[PDB]
C-alpha cells in the first residue's frame, strides 16, 4: 500500500490537494525514512517535501497526516546538522511545540520526539527550542501525580528528550531553563524504570559537567544520594552516566566533594576501580584522582574505605589510561597528604608500580610520576628516612628509569630526573 | 543525541 | 588540584 514508494510518487501525491492522497503519499515518506540501511533523507528534502510537511502539522481534523509527517520529520532531523536543519528553517519547532498540546497521546509523544532531535543536534537549536517556549507543556506533560500512570515508551521520550535540553556546552543551557526543569528531573531520577533512571543521570551528568556555580544547583537539590544508590546499579546504562555525574561532582569545591563521600560513594568504588568494563574503571579513577585533591580529611575517607589498595592494583594493572588516572590519583595524594598518609601509601606497595610506569612514553605521566616521587621524598625528608626510600626505588628497578629519564626530549623530565639523583642518589 | 524511529 | 573533564 505505502511500502516502497519513489519519492516522485511522494511528491505526486503530496502535491495533489487531496488530502487522503497527501496522508497516503506522508506515509509512505513515513515507512521510506524509517528504514534502517540509507534512509533518503536527501532525496526527501531536496524534493522540498519539509515545507508540505511542516504545514501537515498544523491540521487538526486529520491527525493521521498530523502523526505521519511528525514522525517523515523526526527523522529527517534525526540525521547530521544539515539536515535537522533543513526541518528548522521550515518552521517545524514552532508547529512541534503546538502538537504538545494534541489531545492524541501518539502525536504529542512524536513532537516530543522531534523536539529531542532538534534539541539534541546543539547548543544553538538546544537554546531556540527553548526560546520558541518548549519546556513549560514539556514539563506540563509529566504534571501528574504518579509518574507511573504514564505509558512507558512515553516517559522514555520525554525524559530524552528533556535530557537533551540540558545538554551541551559552549554555551552550557540557560540557568534558568536548568532551574525549570530540574525539579522534574529529579523527579525522574527516582522513577523505577531504567532507561528513564539512565537518561535522567544522563542529564544530571550534563548538567555538572561545567563550573562550581552549575554543581551547585544540582547538588543543592539533593540528588546525590540517589546518585550513589544509582552508582551500584547492575545495569551499566546506569552505573556509566550515575558515576560520571559524581565524578562531575568531585571536580567542584571540596564541600561539594564532601556531599559525595557522606552520601556513601566511595563504599562502592571497590567494585568501580576493579569493573570488568574498562571505561567504568577510567572514570572512577579519575573520581579518585579528584577526591584525592581533596582535603587532608577526605584522603583520610579514601585512606577508612581501604582504597589505597585499589589504588595500587590499578597502577599496577590495567589499561594505560586507567593507569594514568591512577598516576594522577597518587600525585594529588602526595601532594595534599600528611606524612603519615603518604608513609600509608609507601606501606600499601605505591612504589614498585609507579615506578613500573616511568618506561611509559607518554611523556605526562612520566611528570606526573616524577612529581609523585619528589613529593614523597619529601615526606621521607620530614622522617630522616630518605635513604630506606631510595633503596626500595633503586630494588625494584626505579633508579635505573630515574637515571635514564635524565636524557629525555622534554626538558621538565630531564630537570626533575637530575635533580631527584642529585639529592637523592648521590 | 539523535534517535530514528523505527 | 583538581582536573576538570
Amino acid at each position: 500500500g505505502t511500502v516502497n514508494w519513489s519519492v516522485e510518487d511522494i511528491v505526486k501525491g503530496i502535491n495533489s490537494n487531496n488530502l487522503e492522497s497527501q496522508l497516503q503519499a506522508t506515509q509512505a515518506a513515513r515507512k521510506l525514512l524509517s528504514r534502517e540501511k540509507q534512509p533518503p533523507i536527501d532525496n526527501i528534502i531536496r524534493a522540498g517535501l519539509i515545507p508540505k510537511f511542516v504545514s501537515f502539522l498544523g491540521k487538526t481534523d486529520c491527525s493521521p497526516i498530523q502523526f505521519e509527517s511528525a514522525w517523515a520529520l523526526t527523522n529527517i532531523a534525526s540525521g547530521t546538522s544539515e539536515q535537522t536543519k533543513a526541518v528548522v528553517d521550515g518552521g517545524a519547532i514552532p508547529a512541534f511545540i503546538s502538537l504538545l498540546a494534541s489531545p492524541h497521546a501518539h502525536i504529542s509523544e512524536q513532537a516530543v520526539w522531534a523536539l529531542g532531535n532538534i534539541a539534541g543536534d546543539g547548543s544553538a537549536f538546544r537554546d531556540l527550542v527553548i526560546k520558541h517556549g518548549a519546556i513549560d507543556p514539556l514539563l506540563a506533560l509529566l504534571a501528574v501525580p504518579d509518574l507511573s500512570t504514564l505509558a512507558c515508551g512515553y516517559l522514555r521520550n520525554l525524559t530524552w528528550t528533556l535530557s537533551n535540553l540540558c545538554r551541551n556546552k559552549n554555551p552550557a543551557p540557560p540557568l534558568d531553563a536548568v532551574e525549570q526543569i530540574l525539579p522534574t528531573l529529579v523527579r525522574l531520577l527516582h522513577h523505577n524504570d531504567p532507561e528513564v533512571l539512565a537518561d535522567s543521570c544522563w542529564a544530571i551528568s550534563y548538567l555538572t559537567d561545567g563550573p562550581n556555580e552549575r554543581i551547585e544547583m544540582v547538588v543543592k537539590k539533593g540528588v546525590v544520594p540517589q546518585l550513589v544508590k544509582l552508582l551500584g546499579a547492575t545495569e551499566l546504562p546506569i552505573v556509566t552516566p550515575a558515576l560520571r555525574a559524581i565524578g562531575n561532582i568531585v571536580t567542584g569545591t571540596d564541600e561539594q566533594t564532601q556531599k559525595v563521600i557522606d552520601a556513601g560513594a566511595l563504599a562502592v568504588f571497590p567494585s568501580l576501580l576493579t569493573n570488568p568494563k574498562t571505561n567504568i574503571q577510567k572514570e572512577a579513577t579519575w573520581t579518585m584522582s579528584n577526591i584525592t585533591a581533596g582535603r587532608q580529611d577526605q584522603i583520610q575517607q579514601v585512606v577508612n574505605h581501604g582504597l589505597v589498595p585499589f589504588l595500587v592494583g590499578v597502577l599496577s594493572k590495567a589499561d594505560f589510561k586507567t593507569q594514568k588516572e591512577a598516576a594522577w590519583a597518587i600525585t594529588n595524594y602526595t601532594s595534599g597528604g600528611t606524612v603519615e598518609q603518604i608513609v600509608y601509601l609507601v606501606h600499601c606497595g605505591i612504589i614498585e608500580p609507579l615506578m613500573n610506569l616511568l618506561s611509559a612514553k607518554d611523556t605526562k605521566i612520566i611528570q606526573v610520576i616524577l612529581d609523585a616521587i619528589s613529593n614523597i621524598f619529601q615526606a621521607a625528608e620530614k622522617l630522616g628516612e630518605t635513604e630506606k626510600l631510595s633503596i626500595m626505588i633503586e630494588e625494584c628497578g626505579g633508579l635505573d628509569k630515574i637515571e635514564a629519564l635524565q636524557r629525555h626530549e622534554n626538558e621538565s623530565v630531564y630537570k626533575a630526573s637530575l635533580n631527584l639523583i642529585e639529592k637523592y642518589f648521590s | 543525541s539523535k534517535r530514528q524511529r523505527r
